[PDB]
């Protein structure tokens, strides 16, 4: 499950991003309910650089 | 209504009853309900009038009333609120004579005139007005601003 | 005296040897900060977050 986060343009909760509907406390819950499998290593960081008129999926 | 007789300490008291001694002698009815004697500060309930004011002026002299002006106690909002009306009105031309308002340091909430305008030094000894009397000091061109 | 020519760096900082205190965070209460407003009197200059 989902542990650590560095947003890109915030860095404390409690506050509300330019262009999406969606919350952070809202968001952070939506990141505790997602699925992940790992097989290869121990810990690793990831990124999630998406952009434009469109609703986020889970895969990009 | 409210209004604040300043009165001298010692013979502060005296000023609380020489109220009610001299209200007895101009007597009618009304005016005075309740004589506070809170204490430089007596505290006494008054409807505005001409009366009773004349009386104060035959039996002085150490202090009047408080409040914004000593004719008709009591207002509460001093020259902060004339410093922030006087931004609409706007100079940096000031000359001997001219009133120069102040409004910063411990002269805030109070006007004055310009004694000396230094143009080398970039200051303005403005004489501000505290105890029935001028206080001469150096406040700066933005310190203070023109009448 | 000499000694508050000789106290104006050891505090290099205001005109003498004087600083304090105002009010603090109560012992017990812990919490995150989220939006900070200031209302500073008209006549006196502000801070950079203001």
């Amino acid at each position: 499950a989902v542990t650590e986060v560095e947003i890109d343009g915030v860095l404390h909760e409690y506050s509300t991003k330019e262009g999406v509907q969606e919350d952070i406390l809202e968001i952070l819950l939506n990141l505790k309910g997602l699925a992940v499998r790992v097989q290869g290593k121990d810990e690793v960081i990831l990124t999630l650089n998406k952009s434009g008129i469109g609703p986020v999926t889970a895969a990009d | 209504r409210w209004y604040v007789v300043q009165a001298f300490s010692g013979f502060e008291g005296r000023v609380a009853t020489s109220l009610r001694e001299h209200i007895k002698l101009h007597n009618m009815e009304d005016l005075f309900g309740e004589v506070m004697v809170p204490t430089g500060y007596v505290l006494v309930q008054m409807v505005m009038n001409d009366a009773s004011w004349h009386l104060v002026r035959s039996v002085p002299r150490v202090m009047g009333f408080i409040g914004g002006t000593s004719d008709r106690p009591a207002p509460i909002s001093d020259k902060e609120v004339d410093a922030i009306m006087n931004r609409l009105q706007q100079k940096t031309l000031f000359e001997p004579g001219e009133m120069v308002r102040v409004n910063d340091g411990p002269f805030a909430d109070f006007n004055g005139v310009v004694e000396e305008v230094d143009y080398e030094k970039s200051r303005l000894k403005v004489s501000v007005s505290i105890f029935g009397r001028a206080t001469p000091v150096e406040l700066d061109f933005s310190q203070v601003e023109k009448a | 005296t000499p000694e508050e020519k000789l106290l104006r760096a050891i505090f290099g900082e205001k005109a003498s040897d004087v600083k304090d205190s105002s009010l603090r965070v109560p012992n017990g209460v812990s919490g995150t900060v989220i939006d900070v407003q200031v209302f500073t009197r008209d006549g006196v200059e502000k801070d950079k977050r203001a």
